[PDB]
């Protein structure tokens, strides 16, 4: 009765991690990044903060819009991959990056990336420095994300919006750690403000 | 080749399917698997753990370490030490707990929910605490009469310092537990007269979850 | 990969078809089946069971109970007491049953249909009436006579007071039901003369019917 | 024809697929294989071979053969003879071998690397070389006596002209390696005084590659 308990049903749902938009033509603006990291939505981060130690697969689901024929293609660098600073540069054909080329209309693109870190699990939180910068660790480590438009131009202006969906697949988690009581300040540190355990009442009886 | 017919749902991102999908790096050789000690394989695992509950969670100390600490000791017979509603949604005293928390993620659960009270007085000090459980339907005992005549536990402090109950029908006007003063704390000239009391409310080892939803905790 | 050819009808909406479909939420465990009394695998078993024939709709009483009660008892024999055309479908009498409003939905049925009559009057009358049924062919008896040289029942109110007859060839001018005084009520001083008769159409176990449609009831 | 539904990732070109492809032209009968030698099956055959280090990389001369030429004979025995970081990536002396430039290809590699060191001079010559390795946490040694106070082999190059080591835990402040003067280079009044050392990095038989990148060396 209670399968639905499970660490796989309770963390493997896809979640809208990611909302970016990028124009297809005339700087900075004409790609998006979001290195790939656990700690972007709030409701999904109390999920992960539940386990020290978590091991998963990751399958991710774009789905992009517009505002000819549009391609775009979605490129994932590697925790070691060479990252572009400018929609022409070279290393968007890198051939070690994948990338996946999606074109208007079509079902939406489906990328699948294993379990790439360099220990045996991805760490939710990191006692630690790295010399340094505390609670930092490049074990867990997931990569970038970089699509543009691979259109030369269009006389028009097109804007694109892309929305990344973000499922973990065969989850393993380990040490199991109590729910977060306080808010989120920031989504690389842990700090918070001291807050009240439970909601007030007006009488012990 | 093969006469193949596209059915409704072609071609559509459904967010909770479960397809096969093409990976980005097949060549990949990943990390073999270790041992590491703690594999959750369940969360009703973690609901069944025991932690304390804020039953001193009155409006000026929900900041400190006295939200926990049931005060005992300093002393009318006539009002009861404490009371709460049972269920642990919906109830701000077992509303954060190990036990409240995972039962927040998820609309149906049905389950019995175990009640443990340790005594953290001295080991001089001695008495007797009526602990009585009310049905959902009944209304909360108002005397210590009452609420011997119905369902309680006399529990003898300067015996045993830990009293476990398990209460049923706990699943979604709930059952309430309250304690009184049979017998005032009786001490020695030496010990201190003041004493405190400790809860601890987990799972009584079943906890059905159904459908699971999102938790009202984090805007 | 494999080659395929999509045929002709892909990527279309069959309002009726059957094909499995992505379940929403795959994760989530249905609640346990339970027995309930009353499973219903079939509507003939809505049709099979017997319900009170308003053969009474006249003009002024059809918002009463009066619609349903066939007055006997005061009454020339010349006239017969009532008459019906027996087809469910398509006749006022019988459109309105639990067996007619099941066959409101079926374009075909075909079947036969059980009347059964219960008199309703003193357990100190007596009489006889004449149950006539003329086939869908032959026209309506004029007199008792000219019933009594057909297919009938005469029935002895005294000895027995129900009377059961199962009607064939019942399917889509079909057969007509009439009775007939072969006898006046026969009283004593103590009871009533004017009794009634209840009327009671069913399936006779067949029924069968092919062509769903919808109910020309509801607008 | 059978129903189909086409998931997520239906036309789209992953650039890591591999699926199987319509060939351009099937009629084509390819030329039969022969043997030739020197099959490569792996890269870390590559690797394992041995091949000579640039230790003496210093300024003026990395356009000459004198890079590889460590000078030994002419030397004071305080300052050691050479010292260079162990591991292959990221440490120019190491950084352009068959060993080095192979795990440049490699986020994370994982394995032993073994130095072996040949003295180039005349057979007539003799003396002794201490070559002392500490590991990467420790220090580099200061003084050939703290150098002897670890993990060192102390080469007699009157006897033997090679100098085979197996480093271990070389992954990914690494280890190092240095070579000291414990007895100067004896000679007799025909053979020259100055010698030469070279050195050989290669596998130590392990070096597992896992994640493939893109050589830091062609712009």
């Amino acid at each position: 009765s209670r399968s639905e308990s499970t660490i796989e049903n309770f963390m493997g749902r896809a979640a809208c991690v990611f909302m970016d938009q990028y124009k297809i033509n005339g700087s900075t603006d004409r790609f998006a990044v979001w290195t790939i990291n656990i700690r972007e939505m709030a409701q999904l981060r109390r999920k992960c903060e539940m386990f020290t130690y978590m091991r998963f697969d990751i399958e991710m689901t774009m789905v992009i819009t517009s505002c000819p024929v549009l391609t775009h293609q979605i490129m994932y660098v590697p925790p070691g991959g060479p990252i572009p600073a400018k929609v022409d540069g070279y290393e968007w054909q890198t051939s070690t990056n994948p990338s996946v080329f999606w074109t208007e209309g079509n079902a939406p693109p489906r990328i699948s990336i294993p379990f790439i870190s360099v220990g045996n699990a991805y760490s939710s939180f990191y006692d630690g420095w790295s010399h340094g910068t505390y609670g930092y660790t490049t074990l867990n480590a997931m990569g970038k994300l970089y699509i543009r438009h691979v259109n030369r131009s269009s006389p028009h202006q097109i804007t694109s919006t892309i929305r990344v969906y973000f499922k973990p697949k065969h989850i393993k988690a380990w040490v199991p750690r109590p729910p977060r009581l306080c808010p989120y300040i920031n989504k690389r540190d842990v700090n918070f403000v001291v807050t009240e355990i439970t909601d007030s009442r007006t009488s012990i009886t | 080749g093969v006469p193949v017919l596209n059915t409704p749902g072609s071609n559509q991102f459904l967010t909770s399917d479960d397809y096969q999908s093409p990976s980005a790096m097949p060549q990949f050789d990943e990390t073999p698997e270790m041992h590491i000690p703690g594999e959750v394989r369940n969360l009703m695992e973690i609901a069944e753990v025991d932690s304390v509950v804020p039953v001193n969670n009155v409006t000026g100390k929900t900041k400190s370490m006295d939200a926990y600490q049931i005060p005992v000791g300093t002393t009318d017979k006539t009002k009861p030490i404490f009371s709460f509603q049972m269920d642990p949604g919906y109830s701000s005293v077992l509303k954060r707990t190990l036990l409240g928390e995972m039962l927040n993620y998820y609309a149906h659960w049905s389950g019995s929910v175990k009640l443990t009270f340790l005594f953290c007085g001295s080991a001089m000090a001695t008495g007797k605490l009526l602990i009585s459980y009310s049905p959902p339907g009944a209304s909360v005992p108002t005397s210590r009469k009452d609420a011997m005549l119905g369902t309680h536990i006399v529990w003898d402090i300067g015996l045993q310092s830990s009293c476990v109950l398990c209460v049923p029908w706990i699943s979604q006007s709930a059952g309430y537990i309250t304690c009184w003063y049979q017998t005032n704390i009786v001490v020695p000239p030496g010990a201190p007269t003041s004493c405190d009391v400790l809860c601890f409310a987990s799972a009584c080892n079943d906890f059905s979850v159904r459908l699971l939803r999102d938790t009202p905790f984090m805007a």
